[PDB]
């Protein structure tokens, strides 16, 4: 019957605070990312989070991962079981795909896939299988009406993804596996 | 003095005649210089030799650098050991690499 | 990090660099890696230095402080080769990188700026 | 608890594991001169993990 | 068809008579060592002369020989006329030579052999009548000028297309060339049936094994791209790591290890085609390398199993022949070394099975999970499998022990399992 | 020596000017920005190159 | 020849033999298999 929640804050040069909010403002810790020059976005995963979200106190959970991605391309993406221990930690990876600036990041709600996508071209989607952290390697292909992805959701139960882009029209994937 | 040179001099190195001829005549420089007498050189075949010419003169540099301005040397040479497997491994491939159809 | 990298800038100069290594780059004014840089001041075309104090072994970029002094030019030591590399936009660490002189550029008043920074860390 | 928080359980659990891709045997035919098996499974060992 | 074509299967059968002086001329003049004109100077009394002696050498390093110089080294055999015999002699003939390449493999460093098959080379033809046994021996020479020989002399077969790019050029054929040729599928399965030929007349050696584990292994990362391509890549290479596993010598023990090993980190496979191949290893599992290949093989193999069923027991046969063949202070040896290789699942199907079947080893199962660090899902299913143990068996000294030892680590989990089953 | 620094002055620019049309031929998203004094210049898009 | 009339080391061979599908797809393993992603569009 009792959690407490953390507030995760990235700076532009890559040190990263975490306050808790249950006592009042208080700094538990500071780190810094490797490399990370300018970071634009970070996103916790694996857990309970702000998009597929707890819906009764027990059922809340800790995330595993944490995910920074930064405005030259690259996404570092951390485990919290050896980064809350480490202080200073390395990444588990450091992905470069992509490269332009990382405008959106989305773990599933297992934390099994991570998506992560540009803003300022097309077809700049790309999909991370995790814990191996390597990205798939059919889907998206040259053939997919993705455009300029502005937003995506990952679906809390079945399975769905959904990418809406600059024309407006957002556009529906079911994976299989779920 | 040769650890203060880049390593694109280093390459060039003993070729001067024709460097500079080439430069001011507008023709095609040369690319060997005086490292085409390295073992590694000696290995290659064309226009591998043009390639490993230029590696190993990258890494010659690297190591020029490092026994020019060490203040506690190890003296057993562990950094032109990394440098020569490096260039071992760059030079199998570029020779396993080949240019013809199967 | 390493005790030889002397002149090791902060947290605030380090941002003021990466910005405008950022911003040349992007103007196409920055020669990177450390024979280029070796080249541009053989050349006497560098507004100034970065370095990162982190590459192994230090040597290979300890060269350059020797023509940077005798040539009177600012260098600085930032702390990653790999921000280093992000921050001139290249798919690979960076561990040195060299901003040129062209006086008709839009982000001079920025690199004068960081240069006379760079000047008095060094004084 | 719930069977979803056992199924999270494996997940969680599962560690990561290196994938073979189409470039990573090659030193092998570089040093299989004259090598004994035993190094050469060690060294094929080494490059899987 | 056309005129041609069958003109030209017509003399591609008769591709190897002399019906003439000219024909004889460059058929003779092909050879191993000597060059076109003193090739096509010499004769039959001159090679068999040093074939007689370079066979003596040859006897005399490795005794095997013996029976070619009864039957392919004799002056009955210079006498007699390859392109006049019938078919069944022409059959047992070949025999005769592929058993001799089978022995004369593994020597060709040596020109004792380079002699005695300049022989054969130039009295039964084999560079043309048959050049696949010839290839597929001498393969795994690769870069050495004997290779070049017989690649400037041999007419390539359908197969052998990569090969028949490199003839008769200065550079050897590179590695990648190598991989191409194995990439091939009938080709993978003529040269399985080769190995199986080899296995059963029992002269395998480590460089050519060595070269085949390696070709195997990079066809595998090559095709690591199609499910499908590795899925019928599956029957050829198993069915050789079996064969090659049925074999005695711990040389060909270790290379069906590196096999498989590969293998199933590239396709991930049934549990019971896993569950077969670790019963044929621990079955053979006779030398000491081969046993600490064969344990790292098992931990592997029981690793990249992922799916359902996935840490359930061993069973009853299978644990039986395992710790016979690995009984508990070589797993602890393995356990408290320091490289620490992940065996997790294989450590945790193993306790497991202690626990159905055996119930002795508890104070073993103790030092097992002092000297690991399980998961949570395996610590959760060793618990299970403890509290019902301990409700079916009387309760032991060595069962308080170690659920003391879950209680002093990780206590709410054993209360959660005891919250599911018990009070 | 005057001359000298003249001529040294000159040969500077004409390499500056030739170095950026050699700028223009690699790769990238050129935009051709014109400066409202009058003049040409290029800025290209903000993208990691590989 | 022939007439169909301790662990043996038949037991890969004899496997092999009766199954026609190696990889596995009847695990439903509740984890996701890599680089190969199923995925449909609606």
């Amino acid at each position: 019957g009792k959690f407490r929640t953390i507030l995760i804050a990235v700076n532009a040069y890559g040190e990263v605070w975490e306050f808790d909010l249950n006592k009042n403002g208080h700094v538990i810790r500071r780190w810094k990312d490797q490399g990370g020059v300018g970071i634009t976005k970070i996103q916790v995963g694996g857990g309970t989070t702000t998009t597929c979200p707890a819906l009764q106190i027990s059922k809340i959970k800790q995330n595993r991962w944490l995910a920074v991605g930064s405005e030259s391309g690259f996404v570092n993406l951390y485990d919290r079981n050896n980064a809350m221990t480490s202080s200073t930690p390395t990444p588990v990876a450091a992905l470069d795909q992509l490269t332009t600036t990382i405008s959106n990041l989305q773990f599933s709600p297992d934390g099994q896939i991570l998506c992560m996508a540009s803003r300022a071209v097309k077809d700049a989607l790309r999909l991370v299988h995790l814990p191996s952290c390597s990205v798939f390697s059919n889907w998206p292909t040259s053939g997919t009406p993705l455009g300029k992805v502005t937003s995506v959701a990952f679906s809390p139960s079945g399975g769905l993804l959904a990418v809406g882009n600059e024309q407006g029209k957002v556009r529906l994937w079911k994976l299989n596996h779920y | 003095s040769l650890a203060k040179s880049p390593a694109s001099t280093i390459q060039i190195l003993g070729a001067e005649k024709a460097l500079f001829r080439a430069l001011k005549t507008k023709h095609d420089t040369p690319k060997y210089g005086l490292l085409y007498h390295a073992s590694l050189v000696g290995q290659a075949t064309g226009k591998n030799k043009g390639k490993i010419a230029r590696v190993l003169a990258a890494k010659a540099a690297v190591s020029l650098r490092y026994d020019a301005l060490a203040e506690d040397r190890d003296d057993s040479g562990d950094i032109g050991l990394e440098s020569r497997a490096k260039v071992e491994n760059r030079l199998s491939q570029l020779e396993g690499r080949d240019l013809r159809t199967t | 990090p390493n005790p030889k990298a002397f002149p090791l800038a902060d947290a605030a100069l380090t941002q003021q660099i990466l910005d405008v290594v950022q911003q040349a780059a992007n103007l196409r004014q920055l020669k990177k890696g450390a024979n280029e840089a070796t080249k541009t001041l053989n050349r006497g075309i560098s507004e100034f230095i970065i370095m990162a104090a982190d590459c192994e072994p230090i040597e290979i970029l300890l060269h350059l402080p020797l023509l940077c002094e005798d040539k009177n030019v600012p260098y600085v030591f930032v702390p990653s080769r790999v921000a280093l590399g992000r921050a001139c936009g290249v798919s690979r660490p960076v561990i040195a990188a060299s901003i040129t002189t062209n006086d008709a550029s839009a982000i001079k008043t920025q690199i004068y700026a960081v240069k006379d920074k760079i000047e008095t860390l060094l004084i | 608890e719930d069977e979803e928080d056992i199924a999270l359980e494996f997940i969680n659990g599962e560690k990561k594991d290196k994938l073979v891709n189409m470039n990573s045997f090659t030193s092998m035919f570089d040093n299989i001169q004259n090598v004994q098996m035993d190094t050469f499974f060690d060294r094929v060992m080494k490059v899987l993990t | 068809s056309s005129l041609s074509d069958q003109l030209a299967q017509v003399a591609s059968n008769n591709a190897t008579v002399a019906l003439d002086r000219k024909r004889r001329q460059k058929l003779h003049s092909a050879s191993l060592i000597y060059n076109s004109k003193t090739a096509a100077t010499q004769d039959y009394d001159f090679i068999f002369e040093n074939a007689s002696k370079a066979l003596e050498e040859l006897s005399q390093i490795e005794p095997k020989f013996a029976i070619f110089s009864r039957t392919l080294f004799s002056e009955s055999s210079i006498s007699l006329d390859r392109n006049v015999q019938t078919k069944e002699e022409i059959k047992d003939l070949d025999n005769a030579i592929n058993a001799y390449l089978l022995l004369a493999s593994s020597k060709w460093y040596l020109a004792p052999t380079l002699h005695a098959t300049e022989w054969l080379v130039r009295r039964f033809q084999i560079h043309v009548k048959n050049t696949e046994m010839l290839l597929l021996s001498t393969l795994n020479y690769y870069q050495t000028p004997v290779f070049k020989r017989i690649l400037s002399i041999i007419k390539l077969p359908p197969l052998f297309n990569c090969l028949s790019n490199f003839v008769r050029s200065e550079k050897p054929p590179t590695a990648l060339t190598m991989i191409k040729l194995f990439n091939d599928m009938d080709f993978l399965k003529l040269y399985t049936s080769y190995l199986d030929q080899c296995i059963k007349h029992n002269a395998t050696y480590t460089n050519q094994l060595l070269f085949t584990t390696c070709c195997f292994i990079n066809v595998v990362a090559f095709n690591s791209n199609n499910d499908e391509k590795l899925n019928q890549l599956v029957p050829i290479l198993l069915e050789i790591s079996a064969k090659l596993l049925a074999s005695k010598s711990k040389d060909c023990q270790i290379a069906a290890h590196t096999i498989l090993v590969v293998f199933a980190t590239a396709l991930p496979l049934k549990k019971t085609i896993i569950l077969a191949a670790m019963e044929t290893i621990l079955s053979n599992l006779d030398a000491k390398e081969a046993k600490h290949s064969a344990l790292l093989t098992i931990c592997k193999l029981f690793q990249t199993l992922k799916g359902q069923g996935n840490v359930d027991q061993l069973p009853s046969k299978i644990f039986k022949l395992f710790d016979s063949k690995f009984d508990t202070v070589s797993i602890l040896t393995f356990l408290d070394k320091e490289d620490k290789p992940v065996c997790d699942k294989f450590i945790t199907s193993y306790t497991r099975s202690i626990a159905r079947y055996d119930r002795s080893k508890l104070n073993i199962i103790l030092s097992l999970l002092k000297k690991i660090r399980l998961e949570r899902y395996e610590v959760r299913l060793i618990i299970t499998d403890l509290i019902y143990l301990s409700e079916i068996l009387e309760d032991k000294s060595q069962l308080v022990e170690l659920f003391e030892y879950f209680i002093s680590i990780n206590e709410d989990l054993v209360l959660k399992c005891l919250k599911s089953l018990g009070l | 020596v005057k001359q000298h620094l003249q001529r040294e002055t000159q040969l500077k620019q004409v390499q500056q000017r030739m170095d950026a049309q050699r700028e223009l031929l690699k790769k990238g998203s050129k935009k051709k920005i014109v400066d409202s004094s009058g003049k040409i210049s290029f800025k290209w898009k903000k993208q990691r190159k590989r | 020849d022939e007439s169909d009339s301790n662990g043996d080391i038949n037991a890969l061979t004899k496997i092999l033999s009766t199954t026609y599908n190696y990889k596995d797809t009847l695990s439903n393993s509740k984890l996701l298999p890599p680089k190969k992603l199923d995925i449909v569009r609606l």
